[PDB]
């Protein structure tokens, strides 16, 4: 069991809704997505604090369909630290933006060289200012957009993920999956297109996808029916010939909504996979598909109330989950601002209160320490062990 | 049986049409989930 | 006539999808300032183009280059394309350059206040950045013909019929120079649409009036006409007939909204006055290819 | 004044990339005037893609203006700052700059600063640093002390063993040319181990890069030893799990064959090539099929024929019938290219059935690609053996609902006419030329007219006069004004090739008749037509007929007719 310590709240009504939380691979910097395009970034104090902020997207009004596309950054993903400047992938409903957050490198240089407005010539315009403007040395972190991805997703975007080899990253919308090269942002390879020719028969919605963390070729994409398909780009260029399908008395009207898997994450070791359906967190060993190795219940009392949650909007809520860096434990959110940690070692589950009514939709786990970050709607919590 | 579920077919349609007015139009996930819950015409 | 050869150079510049300077477009627009625009028998009639500039270049490739080929456009060229301003400039350029071989008809999407409520002002801000360009682009609307009465035989416009306008003589009394709020025949005549049901109707849009086979027979036999050619709304297969050859709709923007699979067409009118719809597919432009099942070179 | 631009780069602050760039890109006078001493270069460090690229582009030239052999090491910290940036293109230019100055560094400077710079870049844990170093080793090794020659290979091995996959990608990428200058025994003993590690790396992006390294390594080492040294790694690469590696092996297959020689090709590559053409991935079949022509032409002439018929051509049978559009199109582009090898007998046995099969594909691209390369078959057997089966494919292509297919075939008619010859083209296809002239799509009419010009060029004057001109003029009678206008464009382009005699005597009168056409379009296109052909027309006939008719048009009611008629007379100097 892990004795989690209550988080300090550092961040904090409609634009400020944390739609994603994500630690960098070496977890020093924490970037949180938003429903207002402001990716609030924090970083761990060198032995977390507000680091920077950048407007990843504006309300891009589509003029071909008149759809008032929101600035909803549904995913934040870090890249490896190519240089001193860190990079972040931010994806709104329609388009991805690659960002560079660099410190002020020229702080000393700007102080070491300065002349008059006319390059030390007489009759300078701002004669005093030049005497003082020479002191530009500052410690602030400077955000900057590097590469703009194209408008490829004809539908709301739900997932992106950096591949194990840092040339490409995954992008999946509710109907298709496109593979984006990191620097080559003018084109994308549509690796999966489940779209039925006639939208009448729309049964399958790709609700989430990710890349296998250690294998550059293995990736999984969920489905509305819960059938998690583990694809392998080694088999073929197009991944419609999926390698495996993961699938499991109570067959109510809403069997078609409880079976929808809102989130899928691989273990840090890539030995196990954890899929969050509405009611249960299913943990699958990747070599056995007809059942999970362990099934976990996220909330017992909500199984019968599928009309009441359907009169309300609550039953559509997208929940997510995350693993320990050691994979020994997993954690996911529940309603009423409660999240649950499902320890696979002792099979003991401990629920935790963040401080129905409030939903912990998104959360994250630091890949090197028992640090977890929680995306409450109007708050951000980083719980320690 | 007494009416506890007829609500659902009408709400199935009621949420389909209530989506088109909101920001971003249809969310195909929530729209398909709302559309798959229904009620048999006769028994 | 140096300015004329300069505009002949603007033809090349515009074809490169480059917008004219505010000075250039103003010198053109100033020199640009009827409901019965008797169009002689050989002419090409085109429907909505809605700013799909690459699809307009395609359209010229299908129909033909002007001044060689005559043109008359039912109006929709701003609101729905990435290249609104670059389309409108080419159109008015052709008009002022060839006043008697090109005709542009007032459309349903072209106004001042509702376009400001819509984004097109924002579009011009992205393209140019200021109000003057938009203003210059709007004043030409009042001086654009409302209808194209091709001849005694065939009639063509952007819209369709109206409760108040039965006889062509009524078309004559209409004023082109009228920007007034949405109510009144000024909207009806532009925004109208036909349907298989015979009678009046209304829609969730701004005020626009529909019509059926009965109203089409009243408008036709009372005028000796042969069609009511329209281009108001989207139609798949590029042209939509109605009411047994009494109303017809043309759409000239192939793949109208890039999501849609709709074909597009234009109708050539021969010397012997006869409509001949031409079918053409969207341009070979790849733009940002996301569909290409030929693996991109970065992954190979 | 003009000299201070060397220092305005950062004197302006909150700069514009255009102003910063223009302030930065002025090297000739400033390098000799101010940069000799005032730079001691921290103005040259601005962090943005275009400015960094410009800095690299300029810093590469300071060697000749600053006194390089003495001080050139002073250029290293700026290029270091440029090499460690995230931007790949900037890194590429920064490394190209460092590589340029390497040839001018003296061995003393090479040893003192340059090699320790490479060492520091490997030492710099920011993996973009390491990434940059991967390409620098190749130029310093030949002239540095044998001690350094040994020390460098240690860090290079560390690069190939680094746990950052991008580092291994770069290292493997540069290992090819690096092996070209390393000592042969050092390549065998020191590079091959790390090369084996690269070619078997966990990440497929790493493994797929080892094959070009293998190409260069095989070009260097004695062919007799490749069978043991490199080949065991190539076998496991060509049959790798990932289709990407198989694709690259198929793509680089011509280079591989050239590097490893024909005997090893016959022993190891040909079976691998069969396994590539039969691969379950369409892309791998595409790559392999593309290279089948070059591979066959690169095999030793003794085995080539029998090897094709025994191992490749039976697989070609399956590729021609492949389920994928791209595979059929790719093979179709090259498949005829086997004809010079298999021309006399084998072409009729297998290749003709393969052609005729491809000539009936549902996709037009396949038929287009076959007809695009007929030269390979026409020179060996002759077109008569193909013409009978080419005519229906070109007819079907020329009538596609998608007019762009009709356009695409129109582009090849002169090549086709030159191959099919004078008799067959005018027997079977001239009618199709006219079918495009009248075509409803202007793009087709235009392209076909300009195409018809090229046909007249290939055939000359008397042919067109005897058969084409009598037909194109008949389009003047068409009630559709667009067809008359097409007659004017046709007359225009023909006048250039058919010359003044045929133009003025036989053809020209038709233009005057439609000058008074009731449609102003035909009238001013007559004006523009005479304006273009006018310089070819005889002054006597120009004055007798062109001048008074053009003058008549200058007084028309139509301003467009009057405008163009005046412009014509002006250009013709008649009035
Ligand atoms: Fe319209
Ligand atoms: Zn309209």
């Amino acid at each position: 069991d892990i004795q989690w310590c209550f988080s300090q709240v550092k961040g904090a009504a409609e634009a400020d809704i944390i739609s994603t939380v994500e630690f960098n691979h070496s977890g020093e910097l924490l970037a949180t997505g938003d429903k207002g395009g402001r990716v609030v970034i924090f970083q761990q104090e060198q032995e977390y604090n507000v680091y920077s902020t950048f407007q990843s997207h504006e309300p891009e009004f589509d003029y071909l369909k008149s759809l008032e596309i929101e600035e909803k950054i549904n995913k934040i993903r870090w890249l490896p630290q190519k240089n001193a400047a860190q990079f972040l992938l931010s994806t709104n409903d329609k388009t991805i933006k690659l960002w560079k957050i660099s410190e002020r490198d020229k702080r000393p240089e700007g102080y070491n060289l300065k002349e008059e407005d006319g390059r030390y010539r007489d009759p300078t315009t701002v004669t005093t200012l030049r005497v003082p403007v020479f002191r530009p040395m500052d410690l602030m972190v400077e955000a900057s957009p590097r590469r703009i991805f194209a408008n490829a997703h004809t539908y709301h975007i739900n997932s992106i993920s950096i591949n194990s080899d840092y040339e490409t990253y995954l992008s999946a919308d509710d109907l298709r999956i496109n593979l984006w090269h990191l620097e080559i942002t003018d084109r994308s390879f549509n690796i999966v297109d489940i779209k039925p020719a006639n939208m009448e028969e729309l049964t399958e919605v790709i609700t989430a996808a990710e890349f296998h963390p250690n294998s550059c070729n293995t990736f999984v994409y969920s489905s509305s029916k819960g059938t998690i398909r583990l694809c392998d780009m080694r088999a073929s260029a197009l991944c419609d010939r999926h390698s495996k399908l993961f699938e499991e008395s109570n067959r109510s009207f809403f069997s078609e909504i409880i079976s929808s898997i809102s989130d899928v994450k691989f273990s840090h070791s890539g030995r196990y996979m954890m899929t969050r359906d509405y009611l249960s967190v299913k943990i699958w060993d990747l070599n056995m598909e007809n059942r999970p190795v362990e099934t976990y219940q996220v909330h017992e009392y909500l199984r019968s109330k599928l009309c009441s949650l359907y009169e309300n909007d609550c039953i559509f809520d997208k929940f997510e989950c995350c693993w320990n860096g050691s994979d020994s434990v997993v954690m996911t959110g529940s309603y009423n601002n409660f999240f649950r940690m499902f320890d696979r070692n002792t099979k003991r589950d401990i629920t935790l209160e963040a401080s129905f009514n409030k939903k912990i939709l998104h959360t994250a786990w630091h890949p090197k320490e028992n640090i977890i970050a929680v995306a409450t709607t109007n708050n951000l919590y980083i719980f320690q062990d | 049986f007494k009416l506890e579920a007829h609500r659902i077919v009408s709400i199935s349609l009621g949420k389909i049409y209530n989506s088109r007015v909101q920001r971003g139009g249809i969310k195909l996930h929530k729209n398909l989930l709302v559309s798959l819950v229904l009620r048999s015409a006769r028994q | 006539k140096v300015f004329t050869k300069e505009l002949d150079q603007w033809i090349e510049q515009l074809n490169e999808c480059k917008q004219l300077s505010e000075s250039q477009v103003k010198s053109l627009c100033e020199k640009a300032k009827s409901n019965v625009q008797e169009v002689r028998c050989p002419v090409t009639v085109c429907g909505d183009v809605h700013g799909q500039f690459h699809d307009l270049m395609e359209l010229f490739r299908i129909g033909g280059k002007s001044p060689d080929t005559n043109y008359l456009f039912m109006g929709d060229y701003v609101d729905r394309g990435y290249y609104s301003v670059e389309t409108v400039t080419l159109l008015v350029a052709l008009k002022v350059r060839y006043r008697e071989r090109i005709t542009i008809l007032r459309g349903n999407h072209e106004s001042r206040q509702i376009t400001q409520v819509y984004g097109f002002y924002d579009e011009c801000l992205r393209k140019y950045g200021n109000a003057n360009v938009w203003k210059y682009f709007t004043d030409l609307f009042d001086y654009l013909p409302l209808t194209a009465l091709v001849d005694g035989q065939i009639f063509c416009l952007h819209g369709g019929l109206s409760p108040s306008i039965d006889t062509l003589d009524h078309i004559r009394a209409l004023d082109r120079l009228q920007e007034v709020p949405h109510e009144g025949p000024m909207c009806d005549l532009l925004w109208s649409d036909p349907d298989d049901r015979g009678g009046w109707g209304i829609s969730p849009r701004g005020a626009g009036y529909t019509f059926g086979q009965d109203i089409s027979e009243t408008f036709n036999h009372a005028n000796g006409l042969t069609l009511v050619s329209r281009a108001h709304q989207l139609v798949m297969e590029g042209y939509n007939w109605c009411h047994d050859r009494n109303v017809v709709t043309i759409f000239s923007a192939p793949n109208y909204c890039y999501r849609c699979g709709n074909q597009a067409a234009i109708m050539e009118l021969d010397d012997t006055l006869k409509y001949s719809f031409l079918q053409f597919d969207p341009a070979p432009r790849r733009g940002e290819p996301h569909v290409t099942r030929r693996t991109p070179d970065y992954f190979l | 004044s003009l000299y201070p631009i060397a220092v305005l780069i950062d004197e302006l602050r909150n700069e514009d990339v255009q102003l910063r760039l223009n302030s930065i890109k002025k090297l000739s006078t400033i390098a000799l005037a101010l940069g000799v001493e005032r730079t001691r270069l921290t103005d040259t460090i601005y962090d943005e893609d275009e400015v960094l690229l410009a800095l690299a582009e300029q810093l590469g030239t300071f060697t000749t203006l600053v006194g390089g052999p003495e001080y050139v090491h002073c250029l290293l910290p700026p290029l270091e700052s440029l090499a460690t940036v995230e931007e790949t293109v900037v890194r590429d230019k920064a490394v190209e700059s460092l590589r340029a100055i390497s040839h001018e560094h003296s061995p003393s400077d090479l040893e003192a600063h340059f090699v320790p710079l490479v060492k520091r870049l490997a030492g710099g844990d920011w993996f973009t640093s390491r990434t940059s170093a991967c390409g620098l080793f190749s130029v310093c090794y030949p002239r540095v002390s044998s001690a350094v020659k040994a020390e460098l290979r240690q860090y290079f091995r560390n690069l190939c063993s680094d746990d950052t996959p991008m580092v291994r990608r770069a290292a493997a990428s540069k290992l090819g040319e690096f092996a070209k200058v390393l000592e042969l025994d050092n390549v065998k003993s020191e590079i091959i181990p790390m090369f084996s590690n690269l070619a078997s790396d966990e990440q497929d992006s790493v493994r797929l890069l080892a094959v070009e390294a293998c190409v260069n390594i095989a070009q260097l080492l004695p062919q007799e030893d490749l069978e043991a040294l490199v080949m065991p790694t190539l076998r496991q690469a060509a049959e790798d799990k990932s289709w990407r590696v198989r694709y690259m092996v198929a793509d680089k297959f011509t280079e591989l064959q050239k590097a490893v020689g024909p005997e090893i090709t016959k022993t190891d590559l040909v079976p691998a090539f069969q396994n590539l053409m039969k691969d379950c991935e369409a892309e791998v079949r595409a790559a392999a099929s593309h290279k089948v022509k070059e591979f066959c032409e690169n095999l030793s002439a003794d085995c080539r024929e029998n090897v094709i018929m025994s191992q490749i051509l039976p697989c070609i049978k399956e590729l021609v019938s492949d389920a994928n559009q791209h595979v059929k199109s790719a093979l179709a582009s090259v498949i005829m290219g086997l004809s010079p090898i298999l021309g006399k007998d084998n072409t009729i046995e297998h290749l003709l059935p393969l052609f005729l099969a491809q000539l009936k594909d549902e996709c037009p691209e396949v038929r287009l690609n076959i007809i695009s390369n007929l030269d390979c078959v026409n020179e060996v057997i002759g077109i008569r053996q193909l013409s009978q089966s080419l005519l229906p494919a070109i007819v079907e292509l020329a009538e596609d609902a998608k007019w762009r297919v009709r356009l695409a075939i129109i582009e090849y008619m002169p090549l086709l006419a030159g191959q099919l010859g004078v008799e067959f083209f005018d027997e079977k296809l001239n009618s199709l030329c006219m079918a495009w002239l009248v075509d409803h799509v202007y793009a087709i009419r235009e392209a076909a007219t300009s195409n018809l010009k090229k046909l007249v060029e290939k055939f000359g004057k008397e042919w067109a006069h005897a058969t084409i001109i009598p037909k194109v003029l008949a389009m003047s009678g068409d009630p559709n004004y667009l067809h008359r206008m097409t007659t004017l464009f046709c007359i225009n382009v023909l006048s250039e090739v058919c010359g003044q005699d045929i133009t003025t005597k036989h053809m020209l009168p038709t233009v005057l008749r439609m000058a008074g056409d009731p449609v102003a379009n035909v009238r001013f296109n007559v004006a523009k037509s005479l304006q273009k052909i006018g310089p070819i027309l005889d002054n006597s006939t120009l004055q007798s007929e062109v001048k008074p008719i053009l003058e008549k048009l200058t007084q028309d009611q139509d301003v467009d007719v009057k405008y163009f008629a005046q412009e014509a007379l002006t250009v013709l100097s008649l009035a």
